[PDB]
């Protein structure tokens, strides 16, 4: 929020578990001590659009996101034209 | 245009990319390295080649300009690069900044990943009514 | 998977968890993959990465439908034989009124078997058979009963032929994927060798044995088992021996004849079902070509030829890939086959090619409406099947710059237009109607769109219709009447029971239902077409060839970024379809009886089914249920109590199954799962559910069970609806 | 005849509720979607995936509801009147025979009682009533119209949009034309709700003219 | 070389984006301010649409003796 | 000379459609349609108004006195302007108020000519509301007037039609 879904787990492992999402997640921020050690739910997003391919894979063990953002500019849906 | 002729990823026509709003607002542009010349596949519908010059094609908006990658890469290479351009200059370095490849550690930069209180027992609903003096504004 | 093989087991794969796409049905327990299993169990991305098989499949699981129409028509020619009715109804046709199917009088049962004519309790007919059947240059019950395991002798055999493929160790490549022949054949000699062959079994036998039909006696009184061989004397009546010709050539000399043939056109006055003389004549004609014809040739050569400016660059070389694709070679023809069904559909009832038809309403357009909804339900189909190509099929991309690539090239474009088409049309394609109704409620017919108010004035006729029934006066020879007897043009005399064709005249209410059916065709297509255009990628979702064709929907955000996909293209295209017909449908009849079938008497003082009602009144659409809908249909909510009664009791069944499809159509998904588990709850604290984790319907599962639902609804409605409105008084 | 419509009224409010006490009974999340909340209500449609999630906000299950309240409030007002009309300028041995089954529920009152009306614009100029019909035409027009709304879901709308803003902007005596708002395809909820508040009407617009055309001249 | 034709007459060639046809006729400022109001429209649209809108409207409906609906 | 110009999608870079065919910039169709608001702007949008208003104008009889309500009319005040003089005026300030869509607030006039234009950057907007009020103000003269001519003349027409 203004992108607001939670996909966070517990691994935050992204080896064979999920990377696919236009631009919006550059993580691998490893926080000091999870497992494969890289954490946290998302960097900046004021970037893309609103998939759920964002779970889909790899974990978020409660939701998984999907819309909620309401506040949505248009580069924000792919028809600002 | 032509006077000044610049390109490099050939194509020929297409009622794909590019149209007014890339102008009267924001631009967004892919760039790459590749060997010999060899035929690809294209966001808009349509299909051409390559061997090179800057291989600087331009696109309408940048979901459109990573998919080469979501196909490009599965036809060799590291580097593939695209980066914002306006109707005049920068802030917002799109694929420049720091480190590629979205699964790497240099810094953090944003993120964070639980609100105030995490995903526990949020069965506690919307708490206070919005009012002016109390941290919920992020 | 073992079981393990390679090489090494004959010890077959009966037993253990699973198979198909590989952290597979899991060992860990589930319910989807029990409708997946079942849907697109034929489908290949899986079986193997590499053709070869499944041509080898497809060319045999093909087999069991042929074998299959053959277990079937067996049970129809049995059926249409011992369960009588056909000799009684063929010494008695004008007066019976056929059957096949009877019941059994278990329960309920009995009503529906209701006197059909030589003398029995049964359940009428709509399928016209007795009709082909008229052919019998031989006629008799047990006979039937031959051509009938005749039938399942082709089978057993022609279902063989599928053991004595894939499950024997297989043809290969080469075999299909050396194309260079197949037509060559095909049409040469069965496309030919048939019409050909059905020649002769077509006068030797069938026209004599009812050119001398055509007056009275009872069979067997007419044509023996044999008879028609070297006897060539009764052959004598129907012409010559050749008398002195040798292999047609001309130092022939005709006084007085021309063999068989002698063109007709018309109608036969004591059986209207179009003359037989012709019918010998045109599928010889026929065959000739296709045995002239099916021999070309090996073939890009002719398509690697042809290109030009704007044109087809790609032309040449338009698909390597058609011997290398399948859902592409399957996809056009069902536009084909399917587009060539309903051509059917007139040339049937403004030409019959049976004896007694027309006179006989119900058993056909029964059919030419049957015939009509293929003629559309494998057209949609000839569009997913493009789907299915142009998301995948080939290896690569190996297939480049071409017809193809051009077309996409544009693409926001092709289906940028067809679009106002349609807006275009719809106001000037139904609004239309609503004019009438909004100013007939209004009330001031000066100004409405009458056949008679808006300028058009006592008559249609001068266009191409009336250049038709007129035309045996041109290059053309002639044969009294025309060619179809619904053209403008001359004739009447058509029938001594009831009727049959008569001119047909037009103007508006004729002129605007025939733009609706546009407008429909139209909108119908651009769904279709910018569905399987946009196949692959798009500036909603370019990263959108990454699963299949279906795929549910992207996700909540772009805004939507549902429905998109093209399964589902392929699933509102059926939507539409099913008015395209069933609008068609709806057309005919109210046509055919408002006009045409009626009835003669005295100075043929013509008295249709309906005095033409249709005049000033389907122009309002309300008068399509003032005039149809409450007006016919009177007689199934009739219908109880009967003998077709089981058609106003099916009219509320599956006229509720389609009221039950809006509930699988209008529906969420996690919902029916929230449901599912209080329902899981309750069921775990008496210990009763787990095991197979009950889930809810699979997003685009929930979606088949709409549109599925919708139209075995919304069709057999009619299809009752119907038969109940031409059985009785009509 | 009444044993039957009064255990179907029965079914209604009961299913009806099953609906909304689940609606209800936990806007707050479940399983399929765990932490369904800080919005609750109306945040229609979820990712694919899970098991696949759709309409799971107590809104799309009060959007739900509501079609059997107007299948409820349906079979009871339909049930008044076949009585009433029976009971009144003639017999009532009608909905007693002849409301024990179906097939004749739409025979004999939905087919026999609206002649009236219809026969009402008539080939023969206008009649009695013609307010009535045309509304139950637009009665049965704004109706079907729901469902586009409803079996279509925006994702194929804003698509051909996006071809068909590839138009004025490529088409000249209509270029440099600029709209102010970005021609979009309609929202994930709003079309549920839109097909309804069109369902509706339609439907509630329908009765409004069938009763009125009928219980007018009658007989009853 | 004769089909070698030197591009009989080049052109010069683009014609231009230059110059195909002189303007538009002289007839204007013979309008200068003649029908100013929409030249004056130094404020107004409110004025056009209460009095035309109340002239095609005011008198539009009424009518002396009918000839009715 | 070439296959068809020296070949090419769009003026020049094939990454933003037009696909350039003919229906699109044929030397045969580009040419008739730009004395007007097509390629340039020639004097302001002042003139071209009534051009646009008068065109406009006598259409909208035939179809508003020849399919008219009650058709066919034997009133004099049809046949031309009856209400018609209607659409121009509920559609010259369906213009109004979209000027109003552009404001930018000046005043140049530059219709007289200086240095061979361009307007340049003459794409996007670069026409200010005090441009769209002398255009939708020939529009109302232009409309209303282009209505009469129309109206005015007789009308000595021809007809069937078969
Ligand atoms: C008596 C014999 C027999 C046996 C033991 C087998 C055994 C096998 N066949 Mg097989 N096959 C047979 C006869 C037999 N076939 C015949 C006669 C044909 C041609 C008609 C085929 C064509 C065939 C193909 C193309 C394939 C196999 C394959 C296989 C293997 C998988 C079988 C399976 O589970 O399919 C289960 C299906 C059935 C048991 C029913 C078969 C369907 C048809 C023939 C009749 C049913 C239609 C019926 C009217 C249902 C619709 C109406 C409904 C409303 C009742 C297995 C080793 C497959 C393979 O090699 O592995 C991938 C391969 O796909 N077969
Ligand atoms: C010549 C053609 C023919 C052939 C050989 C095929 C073959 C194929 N089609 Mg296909 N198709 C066709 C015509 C054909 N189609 C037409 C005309 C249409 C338009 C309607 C389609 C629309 C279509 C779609 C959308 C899909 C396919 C798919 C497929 C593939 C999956 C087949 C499967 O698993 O069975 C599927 C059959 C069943 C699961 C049986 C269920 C049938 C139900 C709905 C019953 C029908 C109602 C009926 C009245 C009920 C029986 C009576 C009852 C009341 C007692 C397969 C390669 C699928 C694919 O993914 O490609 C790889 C994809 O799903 N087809
Ligand atoms: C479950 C629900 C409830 C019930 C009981 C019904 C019932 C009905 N609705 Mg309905 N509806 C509902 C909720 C309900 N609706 C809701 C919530 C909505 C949305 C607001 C609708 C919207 C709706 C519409 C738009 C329509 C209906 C219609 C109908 C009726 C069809 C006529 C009929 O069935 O005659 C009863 C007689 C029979 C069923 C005889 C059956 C004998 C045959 C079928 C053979 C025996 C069965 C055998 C197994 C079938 C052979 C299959 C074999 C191959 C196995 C039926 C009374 C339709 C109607 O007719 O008028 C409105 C209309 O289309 N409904
Ligand atoms: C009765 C129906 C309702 C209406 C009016 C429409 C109309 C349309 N559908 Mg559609 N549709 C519907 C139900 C409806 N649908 C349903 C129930 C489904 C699925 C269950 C679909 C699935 C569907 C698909 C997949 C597609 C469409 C498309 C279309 C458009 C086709 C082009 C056209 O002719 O439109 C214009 C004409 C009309 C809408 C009919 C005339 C309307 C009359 C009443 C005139 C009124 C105008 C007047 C000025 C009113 C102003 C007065 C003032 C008081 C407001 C059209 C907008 C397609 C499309 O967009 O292609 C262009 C697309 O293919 N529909
Ligand atoms: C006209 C229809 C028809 C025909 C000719 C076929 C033919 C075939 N189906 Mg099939 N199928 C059909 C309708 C049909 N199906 C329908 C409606 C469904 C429901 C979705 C299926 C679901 C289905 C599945 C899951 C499978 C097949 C398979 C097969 C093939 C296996 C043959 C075999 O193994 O032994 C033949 C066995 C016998 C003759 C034994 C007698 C059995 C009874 C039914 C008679 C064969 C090509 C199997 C396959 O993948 O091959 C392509 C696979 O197992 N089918
Ligand atoms: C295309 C058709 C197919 C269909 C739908 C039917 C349908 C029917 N057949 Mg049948 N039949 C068929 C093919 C078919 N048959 C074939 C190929 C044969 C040759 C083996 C038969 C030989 C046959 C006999 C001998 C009988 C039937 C009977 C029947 C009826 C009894 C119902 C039943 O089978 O179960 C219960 C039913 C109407 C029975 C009948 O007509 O009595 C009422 C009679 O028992 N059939
Ligand atoms: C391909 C077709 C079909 C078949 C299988 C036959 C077969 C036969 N025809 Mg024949 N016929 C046919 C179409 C056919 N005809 C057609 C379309 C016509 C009309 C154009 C005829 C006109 C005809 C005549 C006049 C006679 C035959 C005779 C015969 C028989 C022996 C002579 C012969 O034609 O072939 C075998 C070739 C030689 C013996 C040499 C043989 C049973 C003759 C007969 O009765 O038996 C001798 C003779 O009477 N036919
Ligand atoms: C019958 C009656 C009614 C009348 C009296 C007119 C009269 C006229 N129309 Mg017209 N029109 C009508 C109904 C009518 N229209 C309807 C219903 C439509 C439907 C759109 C039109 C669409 C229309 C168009 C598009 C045009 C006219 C034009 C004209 C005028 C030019 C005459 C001409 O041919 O150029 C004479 C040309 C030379 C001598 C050179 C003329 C004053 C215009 C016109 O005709 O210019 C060519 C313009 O073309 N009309
Ligand atoms: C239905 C609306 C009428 C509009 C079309 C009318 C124009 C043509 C006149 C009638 C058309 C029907 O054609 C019909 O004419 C006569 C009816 O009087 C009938 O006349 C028939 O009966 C008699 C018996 O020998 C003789 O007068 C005729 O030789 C014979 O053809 C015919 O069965 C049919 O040819
Ligand atoms: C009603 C509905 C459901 C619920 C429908 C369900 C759960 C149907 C499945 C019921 C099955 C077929 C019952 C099977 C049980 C029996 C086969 C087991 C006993 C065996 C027999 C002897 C009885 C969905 O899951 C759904 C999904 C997506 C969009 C719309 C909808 C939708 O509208
Ligand atoms: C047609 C259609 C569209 C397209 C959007 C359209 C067609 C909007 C068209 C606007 C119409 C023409 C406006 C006419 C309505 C008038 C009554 C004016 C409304 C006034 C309001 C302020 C009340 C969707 O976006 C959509 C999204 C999700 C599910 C289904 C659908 C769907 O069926
Ligand atoms: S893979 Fe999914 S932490 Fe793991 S669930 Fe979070 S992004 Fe990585
Ligand atoms: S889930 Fe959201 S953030 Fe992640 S890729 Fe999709 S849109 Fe972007």
């Amino acid at each position: 929020m203004s992108h607001s879904v939670k996909i966070y787990d517990t691994c935050i492992g992204c080896t064979q578990c999920v990377r696919a999402c236009p631009t919006d997640v550059l993580e691998m921020i490893p926080w000091g001590g999870c497992k494969a050690k890289q954490i946290a739910s998302a960097p900046r997003t004021e970037d893309c659009v609103g998939c759920k391919r964002c779970e889909s894979a790899c974990p978020t063990d409660f939701l998984s996101v999907r819309v909620y953002l309401w506040h949505e500019t248009t580069r924000s849906m792919g028809l600002a034209y | 245009e032509l006077d000044p002729n610049t390109p490099s990823p050939i194509f020929a026509g297409s009622t794909g990319g590019l149209l007014r709003k890339a102008q009267v607002e924001e631009f967004y542009v892919i760039t790459w390295e590749s060997p010999k010349e060899q035929i690809f596949e294209m966001p808009t519908g349509g299909a051409a080649i390559m061997r090179e010059g800057p291989n600087l094609l331009k696109l309408a908006r940048k979901e459109q300009c990573l998919a080469l990658g979501t196909r490009l890469r599965s036809k060799y290479k590291i580097k593939y690069q695209f980066y914002r351009v306006f109707p005049s200059g920068e802030v917002q370095y799109l694929h420049p900044k720091d480190g590629v490849y979205p699964e790497k550690v240099n810094p953090g930069r944003q993120g964070v990943g639980l609100n105030m209180r995490s995903i526990g027992k949020n069965v506690s609903p919307i708490e206070v009514k919005f009012t002016g003096k109390q941290p919920y504004d992020l | 998977l073992v079981d393990r093989d390679p090489i090494k087991t004959s010890f077959e794969q009966w037993a253990k968890p699973g198979h198909f796409s590989r952290t597979i049905a899991k060992g860990p327990d589930t319910t989807t993959w029990i409708w997946n299993l079942h849907a697109d169990a034929h489908d290949f991305d899986s079986h193997t990465s590499d053709l070869e098989e499944i041509s080898r499949k497809v060319f045999s699981a093909h087999f069991g439908q042929l074998s299959i129409i053959f277990l079937w028509l067996s049970g129809m020619y049995f059926h249409g034989a011992r369960f009588s009715n056909y000799e009684a109804w063929l010494n008695d046709p004008t007066h019976i009124g056929p059957s096949a199917q009877v019941v059994w009088p278990i329960v309920g049962q009995e009503i529906l078997n209701g006197d059909v004519g030589g003398g029995f309790r049964g359940i009428q007919i709509t399928s016209g058979f007795f009709q082909i059947w008229r052919a019998s240059g031989i006629t008799s019950e047990l006979q039937l009963y031959c051509t009938a395991i005749g039938a399942l002798v082709f089978a057993g055999l022609m279902l063989f032929a599928g053991w004595f493929h894939y499950h024997k160790a297989a043809p290969k490549l080469a075999w299909f994927q050396d194309v260079e022949s197949m037509l060559n054949h095909h049409l040469a000699g069965l496309l030919g060798l048939g019409s050909l062959s059905w020649a002769r079994h077509q006068v030797h036998v069938s026209l004599p044995i009812n050119q001398f039909l055509n007056a009275g006696v009872d069979p067997k009184e007419i044509p023996l088992p044999h008879e028609f061989i070297l006897n060539r004397d009764l052959l004598a009546q129907l012409y010559p021996s050749f008398a002195e010709g040798a292999t047609p050539f001309f130092t022939l000399n005709w006084s007085k004849y021309a063999d068989f043939l002698t063109f007709r056109g018309g109608l036969d006055p004591l059986t209207g079902g179009l003359w037989l003389t012709d019918i010998a004549h045109h599928h010889l004609a026929i065959a000739i070509l296709f045995l002239i014809a099916g021999h070309m040739y090996r073939i890009k050569d002719i398509l690697e030829a042809h290109k030009g400016p704007f044109t087809g660059q790609g032309h040449k070389g338009l698909y390597e890939i058609l011997t290398t694709s399948w859902h592409a070679q399957l996809s056009i023809n069902l536009a084909m086959l399917g587009s060539l069904t309903i051509v059917v559909a007139q040339h049937m009832y403004s030409m019959p090619p049976y004896p007694y038809l027309a006179t006989d309403y119900a058993t056909q357009l029964s059919l030419f409406t049957h015939h009509m909804w293929i003629g559309g339900f494998l057209i949609v189909g000839a569009a997913a099947h493009a789907a299915i190509f142009m998301v995948r099929d080939y290896d690569p991309t190996t297939r480049y710059n071409d017809l193809l690539d051009r077309v996409l090239r544009h693409r926001d474009a092709i289906i940028s237009h067809l679009n106002w088409v349609c807006i275009f049309l719809g106001f000037h394609s139904f609004g239309l109607y609503i004019h009438n109704d909004t100013m007939s409620a209004l009330g001031r017919p000066q100004d409405m769109f009458s056949d008679t108010a808006i300028q058009l004035q006592p008559v249609f006729a001068q266009w191409i219709q009336n250049t038709h029934a007129l035309a045996p006066g041109t290059t053309a020879p002639g044969a009294t009447a025309s060619t179809s007897l619904t053209w403008g043009g001359g004739d009447l005399v058509a029938v001594g029971n009831k009727v049959a064709l008569l001119p047909i005249p037009l103007g508006t209410a004729d002129f605007l239902v025939h733009h609706i059916h546009a407008f429909t065709i139209h909108v119908t297509v651009l769904i279709l077409l910018k569905g399987v255009l946009f196949a692959r990628s798009s500036r909603l979702i370019p990263d959108k060839a990454n699963l299949g064709f279906r795929f549910p929907c992207d996700g909540p955000g772009r805004g939507g970024t549902c429905q998109v996909s093209a399964w589902d293209h392929v699933f509102l295209g059926l939507f539409w379809m099913y008015n395209s017909i069933s609008v068609v449908i709806f057309h005919f009849s109210w046509k055919m009886q408002s006009d045409v079938w009626g009835t003669i008497n005295d100075q043929g003082v013509v008295t249709h089914i309906t005095a033409g009602n249709f005049a000033q009144s389907s122009i309002t659409i309300n008068g399509w249920l003032r005039d149809f809908l409450w007006a016919q249909a009177s007689q199934v909510i009739q219908s109880y109590g009967s003998s077709l009664s089981a058609y106003g009791l099916f009219f509320l069944g599956a006229h509720f199954v389609w009221a039950f499809s809006l509930m699988f159509l209008f529906s969420g998904r996690g919902y029916w799962q929230e449901l599912i588990e209080s329902i899981v709850w309750a069921h775990n604290k008496l210990k009763v559910a787990p095991a197979t984790q009950p889930r809810a319907l699979s997003i685009v599962q929930g979606r088949a069970v709409g549109v599925t639902h919708y139209l075995l609804g919304g069709i057999a409605t009619t299809w009752a609806f119907f038969l109940a409105r031409i059985i009785a008084v009509g | 005849g009444d044993f039957l419509v009064h255990h179907a009224i029965a079914l209604g409010l009961h299913t009806t509720t099953l609906i909304l006490v689940k609606g209800a009974l936990d806007a707050r999340g479940s399983k399929l979607m765990p932490d369904k909340k800080d919005f609750g209500y109306s945040f229609p449609c979820d990712g694919p995936g899970r098991g696949g999630t759709c309409d799971i906000s107590a809104w799309d299950d009060f959007y739900l509801a509501v079609f059997w309240m107007l299948n409820t409030i349906g079979w009871v007002t339909f049930y008044w009147h076949w009585k009433h009309i029976t009971l009144w300028r003639g017999n009532v041995s009608q909905f007693n025979e002849s409301s024990t089954y179906l097939m004749g529920w739409l025979r004999d009152y939905l087919w026999l009682n609206s002649s009236q009306l219809i026969n009402g614009i008539t080939p023969l100029v206008c009649n009695s009533l013609s307010v009535w019909a045309w509304m139950f035409l637009f009665g049965h027009l704004v109706w079907a119209t729901g469902f586009m709304f409803l079996i279509s879901w925006r994702g194929y709308w804003q698509e051909l949009i996006e071809t068909l803003a590839w138009a004025h902007e490529r088409t000249p005596l209509a270029n440099l034309i600029r709209w102010r708002d970005k021609p979009v395809a309609l929202s994930i909820v709003q079309a549920r709700l839109v097909g309804l508040v069109h369902f509706s009407v339609g439907y509630i617009f329908t009765y409004a003219a069938f009763l009125i055309a009928s219980t007018s001249g009658k007989f009853g | 070389d004769l089909e070698d034709i030197a591009n009989t007459t080049g052109q010069w060639d683009v014609y231009g984006s230059d110059a195909p046809s002189p303007y538009n006729s002289l007839q204007s400022k013979f309008f200068e301010t003649f029908a100013a109001p929409f030249t004056k429209r130094g404020l107004l649209l409110k004025f056009l649409i209460l009095g035309g809108g109340s002239l095609l409207t005011y008198v539009s409906a009424n009518a002396p003796q009918d000839v009715l609906p | 000379k070439p296959t068809y110009q020296v070949i090419q999608p769009l003026n020049g870079d094939p990454f933003i459609g037009g696909l350039e065919t003919p229906v699109t910039s044929s030397p045969l169709i580009a040419w008739y349609l730009s004395n007007l608001p097509a390629y340039r702007t020639a004097v302001n949008p002042l003139l071209r108004g009534v051009e646009v208003g008068l065109a406009h104008g006598f259409l909208l009889v035939g179809p508003f006195v020849k399919a008219g309500p009650l058709r066919n009319t034997e009133y004099a005040g049809a046949a031309g302007s009856l209400a018609a003089a209607g659409l121009v005026v509920i559609l010259s300030m369906c213009l109004t108020m979209y000027g109003i869509a552009s404001f930018k607030e000046g005043e140049p006039s530059i219709a007289p000519a200086l240095t061979l234009t361009g307007r340049k950057k003459q794409p996007d907007q670069l026409q200010s509301a005090d441009g769209w009020a002398k255009f939708t103000g020939g529009f109302f003269f232009g409309g209303v007037s282009g209505v009469t001519w129309a109206c005015f003349l007789m009308y000595v027409l021809d007809l069937p039609y078969y």
